[PDB]
């Protein structure tokens, strides 16, 4: 029954002639996930978010199963200095040479932050881990199967589901593990920051240990607690405890009685709340991304480079990502409700927001790359002197340059973090919000013109994804929302590309700069990035084609498989190409051909091949070029901070 | 079925009267002859068979590293 | 100042082009020598030998990455051993693969037969099913006891193809096939 | 309802009702519902046969010695090295020729027993014997054909690992100072702390 | 203006009619096919060029083709919003 009816997607893909095509393939694993607006939306929706939570736990027990058995992590916490390896390769073909894989995750930094300190513990964890996947499955199964219809969480119990993630979820959380922390990890690590061994966790939790052998609440200790490698964890556990009350009192002090979905249908209700939520996720990402190396959490993380470029590079992804997401849900649902007066003002003033943004995208864009085109000339023309430079006309950002502010005793974050600024971080910092406001002009310009436009009348008529409308009013092409959000991610790979070249040149100026040795002081500029990051050429020579020499040199190291990613990227990358510069027509006609060379043979298939449709092509496209310039800038990013540093 | 529940639903309806001594299992209601439909589909099969070809091309490796015997 | 090596033609004015018989054999030619003897291949296999050594040293006696290295380089051994019979040129050192037809050490035509016959057997199989299971729903729903029956009984595929090449079951008719004719031909 | 007479804890396979070896219905797997019984009997006639001329030569081989000049070793694993190759060519000719005319070419999966006839496993090598008897008595011989057959199968199984545990001959069995099977060499899942 | 066509293998459907954001498809009696109707299209110059009416017809190939003509765009062909030509 229920196995029966787990390949009932194949089962109607067959059972009807007009399915029996590769194209019904691929529009079913398109529509996979796409639940359809029915009594049962809800409960779809939970299950699966339940289900995903469950892959998410596997995950979890597969890296703290690596950081046990398969990973140095004792040596590492003997001696932090060493090189995280946590990821064992067989001797199969020739791959022996990668044998200890250097993880930049950040797990042993994170384990230490959790007091752990013996692989025993690890294993735990991960056994744990698998229990509560196993649970995870098990509620998703329940709740799809057998529960309630969920149908009431965004309108009518809203202000339960809002309140218990406030009080219960957030605030309590944050204080267990502000427990936590104050408990086991800031002891833990006292003991091994002192070398005086480390007991079993529980016997922290016995009011005879620290906790009752000295009362005294300040920085003083037993011989010398002057570790800075610990402070971190004490503002962590107090950030933490404060979150907590902060969270706590101002659930009971706060209205909630404001649900801005009750127009909305369920199916758009659900869309737009996965869309604030994916904008609201990308945000805290990006946010987090700054933060890492903005302030040091984790025990020795800043020491460790690699694992500081990768956590930086990571999280700015998943946040452009998350970002372009959000505005791709807030088109389905505006595209997909009967009756989204919602909007109302923003769908009436589609033409003056969209061409105000299309101003300020022009604006910015031709000044930030003038900027830089402006510096390329004149540096190639021998000016240096009429270049945009601090030894030139110089673009000092001044609003960059004052925090100060009273007093009221407060300390450290009152100033530019300590860092001054320049030419050429005015310059980026420019190209970043130009090719930021790019990305949220195609965003908006998709959800504002996605149930109508002046060009065609009944966009909401074609739903949120469809091809075109035609080559008519002379060509229609990429019209639909879903097209929007295609360009979007574009615009978006962009933009966190830049940006991640922006960080990691600064990263690499900086730490070039602090090995000036001791005596060394007069930086002037050097600051490679500062002195070089002003042209196009000075990219391209200095950042790119200088960094390259470790990921192109790593043939017979343990980076040569960083090296075969970055050719595999690159393929990927070009094969993007292929997909997004041709058409379905043609491939249908070579398919065509080539299944007349089958018929010839008696071969025949029935699951009629056609190529992939234009929508199903473009998403092909973008799926290969954003895996081939990510990866391309993974294997670079990764090689060269490995080696390097 | 009143109550809006999802279709393949192993949930009792829930209009019952007072509390009920009754069975209900929750256990999906799979078939050998569903499960072996299943695990006959094209994306399972072939992957299946994809996978034996890798494994067998990774134990042909092992055992015989390299082409020693071209 | 000097120009790329100039290279010397044969002033072939006999009006006859001679193809010497005893130099259609690898073991002719003067510019590729069997790997057992080949300076340049020996000591690739030397400097191999000593960086699997010196990554060895790094892990300690005993360990579980020695032992696991060792393997390697033991590996690296048995293979080098392998492949001084193959053929590597004069001065690369690298193995070379003969296309020529002849049956050597390093040859093409074991490797094209064996990999010819595999892959004749899966077109054979598909086609087998596909020609006894004339149906979508047997295509996304694979038969597996045909299908598996078809895959173990394309074994004879060079035969039973040629058979039918020659007997009309294997080819279609031009006439009835969906062929293109568009342009009213 | 009704079982399998060697499993009773599993239903009666069909398609095993009128065979040879089929009182005893033993499939529990269930490739009867799956595959042509025919197949599964010529292909178990098969396997037996050649398991039980493998197990005689095994035995036999390191005894009768070899081909003048070959040296049959005692490990009968190594006859395959120690084989000329022009030997290997004539078995290879030889077996080839005899499985190929045997079916007259129908010797697939697909198109053996499609015919008509073909009794499973009857290539005719003194088929006569069988031809009289009576009935009963036929299918005992055919019956001690086949428990000879499995028996052989596993046999001959046994004998080459055997050899590979004891990394010797086969009839020198548990040399002095044993003390178990040397352990598996090679990695596994568990080999590197799984 | 995009020359819009109709060829005897129109089975009177009226999906082409339905499917015109403009209407240019328009259904006449005829004696051709079962449906005794067939389309026609008197108001080609509001032809966008969408190709929608190609989209709804069920014929083995398209009873209605929509051939674009570049080199003769109109502001009725092209779509023009903004801009009045005329
Ligand atoms: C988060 C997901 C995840 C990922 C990406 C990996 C990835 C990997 N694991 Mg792994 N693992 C995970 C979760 C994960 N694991 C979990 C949850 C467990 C606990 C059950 C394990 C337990 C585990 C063991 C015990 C081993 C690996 C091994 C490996 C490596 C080779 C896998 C292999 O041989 O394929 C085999 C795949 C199959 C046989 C198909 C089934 C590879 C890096 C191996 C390794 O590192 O070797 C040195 C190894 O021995 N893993
Ligand atoms: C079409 C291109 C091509 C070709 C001809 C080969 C060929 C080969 N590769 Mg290779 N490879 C390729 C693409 C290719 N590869 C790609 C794209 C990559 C990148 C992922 C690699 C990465 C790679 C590695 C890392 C290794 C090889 C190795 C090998 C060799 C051993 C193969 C082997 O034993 O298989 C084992 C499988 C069989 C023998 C099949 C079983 C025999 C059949 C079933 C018999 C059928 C009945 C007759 C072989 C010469 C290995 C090597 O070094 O050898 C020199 C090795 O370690 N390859
Ligand atoms: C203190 C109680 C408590 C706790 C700890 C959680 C915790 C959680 N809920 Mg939740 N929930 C609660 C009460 C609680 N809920 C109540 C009372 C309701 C009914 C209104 C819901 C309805 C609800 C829904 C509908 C969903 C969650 C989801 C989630 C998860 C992700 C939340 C998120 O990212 O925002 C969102 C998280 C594990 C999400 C999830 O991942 O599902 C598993 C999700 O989609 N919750
Ligand atoms: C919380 C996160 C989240 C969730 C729950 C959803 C949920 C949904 N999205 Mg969505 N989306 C998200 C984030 C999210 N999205 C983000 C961040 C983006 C921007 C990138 C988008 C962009 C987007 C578009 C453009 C569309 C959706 C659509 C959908 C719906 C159907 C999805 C489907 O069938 O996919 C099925 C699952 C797949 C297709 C997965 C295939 C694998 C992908 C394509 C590539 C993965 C490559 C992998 C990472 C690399 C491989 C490893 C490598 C080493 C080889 C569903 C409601 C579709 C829709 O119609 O909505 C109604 C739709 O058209 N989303
Ligand atoms: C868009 C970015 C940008 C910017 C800001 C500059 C800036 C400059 N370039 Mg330059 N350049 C650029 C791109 C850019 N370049 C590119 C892409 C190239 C390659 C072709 C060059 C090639 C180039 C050369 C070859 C030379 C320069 C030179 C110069 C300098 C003098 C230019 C001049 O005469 O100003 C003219 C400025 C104006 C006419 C005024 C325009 C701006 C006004 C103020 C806008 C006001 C808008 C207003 C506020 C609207 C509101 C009004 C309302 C309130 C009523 C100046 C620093 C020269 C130099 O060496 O100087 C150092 C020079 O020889 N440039
Ligand atoms: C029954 C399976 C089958 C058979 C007999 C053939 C046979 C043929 N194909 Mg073909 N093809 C297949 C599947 C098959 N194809 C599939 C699944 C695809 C989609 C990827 C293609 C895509 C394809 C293209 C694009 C081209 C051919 C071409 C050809 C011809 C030249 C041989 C060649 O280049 O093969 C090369 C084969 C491939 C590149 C794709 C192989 C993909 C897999 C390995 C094949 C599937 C096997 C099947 C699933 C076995 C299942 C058995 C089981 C159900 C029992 C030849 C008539 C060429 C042609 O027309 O030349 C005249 C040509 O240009 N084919
Ligand atoms: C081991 C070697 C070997 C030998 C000696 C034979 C011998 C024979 N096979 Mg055979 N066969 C073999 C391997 C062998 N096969 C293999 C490996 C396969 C699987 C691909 C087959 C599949 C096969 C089929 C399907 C058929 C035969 C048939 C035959 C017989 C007719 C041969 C004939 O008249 O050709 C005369 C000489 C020919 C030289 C040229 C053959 C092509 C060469 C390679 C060029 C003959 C007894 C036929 C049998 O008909 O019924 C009696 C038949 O239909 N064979
Ligand atoms: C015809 C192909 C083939 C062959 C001959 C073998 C043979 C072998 N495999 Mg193997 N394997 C295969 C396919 C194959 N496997 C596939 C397809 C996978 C999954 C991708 C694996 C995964 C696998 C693992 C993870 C391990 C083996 C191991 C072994 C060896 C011990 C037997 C065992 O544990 O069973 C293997 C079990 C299965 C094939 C069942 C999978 C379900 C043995 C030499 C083990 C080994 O090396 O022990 C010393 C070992 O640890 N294999
Ligand atoms: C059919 C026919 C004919 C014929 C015939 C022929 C050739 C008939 C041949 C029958 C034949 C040859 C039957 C062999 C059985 C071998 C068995 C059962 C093996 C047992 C082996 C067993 C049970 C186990 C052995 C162990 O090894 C294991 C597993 C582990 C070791 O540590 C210990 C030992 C050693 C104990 C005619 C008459 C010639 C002409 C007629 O026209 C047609
Ligand atoms: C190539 C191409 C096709 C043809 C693509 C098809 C027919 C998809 C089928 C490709 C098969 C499924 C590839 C299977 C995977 C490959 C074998 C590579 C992955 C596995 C290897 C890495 C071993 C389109 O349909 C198309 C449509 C619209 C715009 C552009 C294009 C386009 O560029
Ligand atoms: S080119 Fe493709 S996407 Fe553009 S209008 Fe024509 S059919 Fe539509
Ligand atoms: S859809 Fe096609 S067949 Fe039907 S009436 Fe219109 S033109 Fe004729
Ligand atoms: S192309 Fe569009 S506007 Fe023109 S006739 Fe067809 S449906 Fe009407």
């Amino acid at each position: 029954d229920f196995s029966k009816a787990a390949f009932g997607s194949a089962t109607g893909l067959v059972a009807k002639a007009a399915s029996q095509t590769t194209t019904a393939i691929w529009n079913l694993h398109a529509d996979a996930h796409d639940f359809s607006n029915s009594s049962y939306l809800s409960k779809q929706v939970f299950a699966a978010n339940l289900a995903h939570i469950g892959v998410v736990f596997i995950w979890l027990s597969g890296m703290h199963f690596h950081g046990a058995y398969f990973s140095n992590y004792l040596d590492w916490l003997q001696d932090p200095s060493i090189a995280p390896t946590a990821q064992q390769v067989s001797n199969i073909a020739n791959q022996s040479v990668l044998n200890p894989i250097r993880v930049t995750s950040g797990f042993f930094n994170l384990w230490l932050a959790e007091g752990i300190t013996s692989t025993y513990q690890l294993k735990v964890i991960a056994a744990f881990g698998l229990i509560a996947s196993a649970l995870c499955f098990l509620g998703s199964y329940f709740h799809m199967h057998s529960s309630t219809s969920f149908t009431r969480v965004l309108n009518t119990k809203l202000t339960s589901l809002s309140t218990h993630h406030l009080v219960g979820l957030l605030g309590l959380g944050s204080l267990a593990w502000a427990g936590h922390l104050i408990h086991i990890s800031l002891p833990v690590n006292i003991l091994l920051n002192a070398g005086v061994a480390v007991p079993s966790p529980h016997s922290l939790l016995s009011s005879k240990a620290v906790a009752t052998i000295v009362e005294q609440l300040s920085f003083s200790a037993l011989t010398s607690s002057d570790g800075y490698v610990w402070q971190p964890l004490v503002y962590s556990a107090m950030h933490h405890f404060a979150l907590a009350l902060v969270l706590i009192v101002g659930s009971i002090f706060l209205s909630t009685a404001s649900n801005p979905l009750m127009s909305f249908t369920v199916g758009s209700s659900w869309h737009l709340v996965l869309g604030v939520q994916l904008f609201v996720t990308g945000t805290a990402s990006v946010l987090y991304a700054q933060m890492s190396n903005a302030y040091p959490v984790y025990p020795y993380l800043l020491t460790d480079h690699p694992t500081v470029v990768s956590l930086f590079v990571h999280h700015m992804w998943i946040g452009g990502f998350f970002l372009v997401g959000a505005f791709a849900h807030l088109s389905i649902g505006l595209v997909r409700d009967t009756l989204p007066q919602s909007f109302s003002v923003v769908l009436t003033q589609r033409d003056i927001i969209l061409g105000h943004l299309t101003w300020v995208v022009a604006f910015l864009g031709v000044h930030s790359f003038g900027l830089y085109v402006h510096n390329d000339t004149m540096q190639a023309l021998g000016r240096p002197d009429d270049m945009f430079s601090d030894n030139a006309i110089s673009l000092l950002p001044v609003f960059a340059r004052w925090s100060t502010l009273t007093l009221n005793s407060t300390g450290s974050a009152v100033s530019v973090l300590g860092v001054e600024l320049s030419t050429a971080d005015f310059m980026v910092t420019h190209i970043h919000a130009f090719t930021i406001h790019t990305t949220v002009l195609i965003l908006v310009k998709g959800f504002l013109y996605a149930r109508s436009s002046r060009l065609v009348n009944d966009k909401y008529k074609l739903d949120f994804r469809y091809p075109c409308d035609g080559p008519g009013r002379g060509g229609t092409c990429q019209i639909s929302p879903w097209d929007h959000v295609f360009l979007g991610l574009f615009w978006m790979y962009n933009s966190i590309s830049v940006v991640i070249f922006h960080f990691f040149w600064e990263y690499q100026s900086n730490l070039a700069s602090i090995k000036a040795s001791a005596g060394g002081s007069i930086r002037a500029l050097a600051s490679d990035f500062e002195l070089n990051s002003i042209n196009t050429n000075g990219w391209l020579r200095n950042f790119l084609w200088s960094g390259a020499a470790q990921v192109i040199q790593s043939y017979g190291s343990p980076l040569a498989a960083y090296g075969l990613t970055f050719l595999a990227s690159h393929f990927v990358w070009a094969l993007s190409l292929m997909f997004l510069f041709s058409g379905r027509g043609y491939w249908q006609e070579l398919i065509e051909s080539v299944l007349w060379a089958h018929h010839k043979l008696y071969v025949v298939p029935h699951i009629q091949p056609r190529a992939l449709s234009i929508t199903s092509g473009r998403a092909v496209g973008l799926t290969h070029y954003l895996l081939g310039g990510i990866g391309t800038t993974w294997s670079f990013f990764l090689a060269r901070i490995v080696a390097t540093a | 079925r009143k109550i809006p529940a999802g279709p393949y639903s192993v949930s009792v309806e829930p209009l019952r009267d007072g509390a009920t001594n009754e069975v209900s299992i929750v256990t999906p209601p799979i078939s050998s002859e569903g499960v072996q439909e299943y695990l006959s589909l094209a994306p399972v099969f072939f992957m299946a068979l994809a996978i034996f070809t890798s494994g067998f091309a990774i134990e042909v490796l092992r055992f015989f590293p390299d082409t020693r015997y071209w | 100042i000097d120009t790329a090596p100039v290279t010397k033609m044969k002033n072939l004015k006999t009006g006859t082009v001679e193809v010497d018989q005893t130099k259609l054999s690898v073991k002719s030619w003067g510019h590729m020598e069997p790997c057992g003897q080949n300076k340049k291949f020996q000591k690739r296999i030397k400097d191999e030998a000593f960086k699997l050594k010196k990554r060895q040293d790094k892990y300690a006696k005993g360990s579980a990455a020695y032992a696991g290295v060792q393997e390697v380089i033991d590996q690296a051994k048995d293979t080098a051993k392998a492949y001084e019979g193959r053929w590597c040129g004069k001065k690369d050192g690298l193995p070379r693969v003969i296309a020529t037809g002849e049956v050597t050490r390093g040859g093409i035509v074991t490797p094209a037969l064996m990999f010819l016959y595999t892959t004749g057997w899966i077109g054979y199989a598909g086609r087998s099913y596909l020609l006894r299971t004339k149906d979508a729903a047997k295509e996304i729903k694979i038969d597996v006891p045909l299908a598996l029956t078809c895959m173990t009984s394309a074994f004879a595929w060079p035969v039973y193809s040629w058979q039918d090449i020659t007997n009309g079951r294997f080819v279609a008719k031009d006439t009835e096939i969906r062929v293109q004719r568009m342009h009213m031909a | 309802k009704e079982t399998s007479a060697s499993v009773p804890f599993l239903p009666k396979p069909k398609n095993l009702a009128g065979w040879v070896g089929g009182e005893t219905e033993f499939d529990p797997i269930g490739f009867s519902n799956w595959f042509d019984m025919k197949w599964l009997r010529e292909a178990e006639l098969k396997h037996g046969r050649v398991c039980m001329m493998a197990t005689v030569g095994f035995v036999l081989q390191p005894y009768i010695g070899a081909y003048p000049g070959v040296e049959m070793p005692a490990d009968s694993l190594q006859a395959v090295y120690a084989a000329p190759s022009e030997a290997w060519f004539a078995f290879i000719f030889a077996a080839g020729y005899i499985e190929s005319s045997s079916y007259n070419g129908k010797i697939t999966q697909l198109n053996m027993f499609e015919d008509s006839d073909r009794v499973p496993g009857n290539l005719g090598w003194g088929s006569t014997r069988l031809e009289g008897m009576s009935k009963e008595e036929s299918e005992l011989m055919q019956l001690k054909e086949l428990k000879n057959g499995r028996l052989a199968m596993l046999a001959f199984s046994g004998m080459v690992h055997h050899n590979i545990v004891v990394k010797g001959a086969l009839f020198p069995l548990v040399p002095d100072g044993w003390t178990g099977p040397e352990p598996w060499a090679v990695g596994s899942i568990m080999n590197n702390m799984g | 203006a995009h020359a819009v066509k109709i060829y005897d293998t129109c089975i009177g459907c009226t999906l082409c009619v339905r499917a015109c954001p403009t209407d240019v498809i328009e259904m006449v009696p005829a004696t051709v096919n079962a449906a005794k109707q067939v389309a026609s299209t008197p108001r080609v110059e509001d032809c966008v060029g969408c190709k929608r009416c190609e989209t709804a017809c069920p014929t083995d190939f398209l009873s209605i083709r929509v051939y674009l003509q570049e080199n003769e765009e109109t502001q009725y062909s092209l779509g023009l919003d903004l801009a009045d030509w005329s």
